[PDB]
């Protein structure tokens, strides 16, 4: 029952269509250096996959339609293209507090059509 | 390429423990931390703890202090975690993950495929 | 619980100079210190793991004493805000912060 970072991801779930840009939120109880801030995508019955790591930098093999910006107690990821194989949860994490950190609730994205 | 291949699905009755294991594959280097984080029925992600590449020291989540004990078979590149005293709230998948570093701070962009553990 | 520091210091070009907090009343157990710059990670103490030492900073931070850290070899590039977070059980963080000026006689 101890005082976690908490991370809070907005909107629960995002339905978009091919093509368009998914902006996806991520509020901080508290101020969080940039440089411990991840993003993830979970496609169904898959593993986490790193997309970006310290708010902003990309993980090898990412395409740059994956960007993370934001600082202090409010972080998004933008998705410039949606793409039909981008359907999964995308969780943030800050990795500051512990070697493991703490990990928001997640945003379902669901690709129209 | 780096691979994390985890043991198979558990069934486990409450009270019982459950050992599960993540062997990795591809590492260029030797030394490497371990993480074990878990995925409960529609929740998000919570991490359970670390092991350092010796298998000689540990780090685990405050929730699971004093019910979870991971080890690490250096020789054939293996790492076990065993949770006890199981209850419901423990039904969920088991991944364990880790980077492409040797030091223990870091996101991380290695994960196994996970381990079903289901109690009841 | 309160964290508290020097506030300012001040050091030579080229000298050394330890950078402390200290958190007093409380009993929470301290389970990570991290030292770091606004956009910048010095080094992190872990009460289990022990101590990491940024890329940037591996061959200049002596780590200690205890949960302090020694900056050393400083160039007039250091002189800024510092920060200390500690992260606590069951209290949470913890913030402390020092301003460090290097200065050229």
């Amino acid at each position: 029952g101890g005082s976690e970072i908490v991370l809070t991801q907005s909107p629960g779930t995002l339905s978009l269509s091919p093509g368009e840009r998914a902006t996806l939120s991520c509020r901080a109880s508290q101020s969080v250096s940039s440089s411990y801030l991840a993003w993830y995508q979970q496609k169904p019955g898959q593993a986490p996959r790193l997309l970006i790591y310290g708010a902003s930098s990309r993980a090898t093999g990412i395409p740059d339609r994956f960007s993370g910006s934001g600082s202090g107690t409010d972080f998004t990821l933008t998705i410039s293209r949606l793409e039909p194989e981008d359907f999964a949860v995308y969780y943030c994490q800050q990795y500051g507090s512990s070697p493991g950190g703490t990990f928001g609730q997640g945003t379902k994205v669901e690709i129209k059509r | 390429e780096v691979q994390l291949v985890q043991s198979g699905a558990e069934v486990k009755k409450p009270g019982a423990s459950v050992k599960v294991s993540c062997k990795a594959s591809g590492y260029t280097f030797t030394s490497y931390y371990m993480h074990w984080v878990r995925q409960a029925p529609g929740q998000g992600l919570e991490w359970m703890g670390i092991i350092n590449p010796s298998g000689g020291s540990t780090s685990y989540a405050q929730k699971f202090q004093g019910r979870v004990t991971m080890t690490r078979d250096t020789s054939t590149s293996t790492v076990y975690m065993e949770l006890s005293s199981l209850r419901s709230e423990d039904t969920a998948v088991y991944y364990c993950a880790s980077r492409s570093g040797s030091g223990w701070f870091g996101a991380l962009d290695y994960w196994g495929q996970g381990t079903l553990v289901t109690v009841s | 619980g309160t964290i508290e520091t020097t506030g300012n210091i001040s050091a030579e070009k080229g000298g050394s100079i330890i950078l402390q907090c200290h958190l007093s009343s409380t009993t929470a157990q301290v389970t990570q210190v991290n030292w770091e710059q606004q956009d910048q990670l010095l080094a992190i103490c872990n009460a289990d793991l022990g101590w990491h030492i940024s890329p940037s900073f591996k061959d200049r931070v002596a780590p200690g004493p205890g949960l302090g850290l020694t900056l050393q070899s400083l160039t007039v590039n250091d002189t800024g805000e510092y920060f200390c977070i500690y992260h606590t059980y069951p209290d949470g963080t913890y913030t402390g912060r020092i301003f460090l000026e290097v200065l050229e006689s």
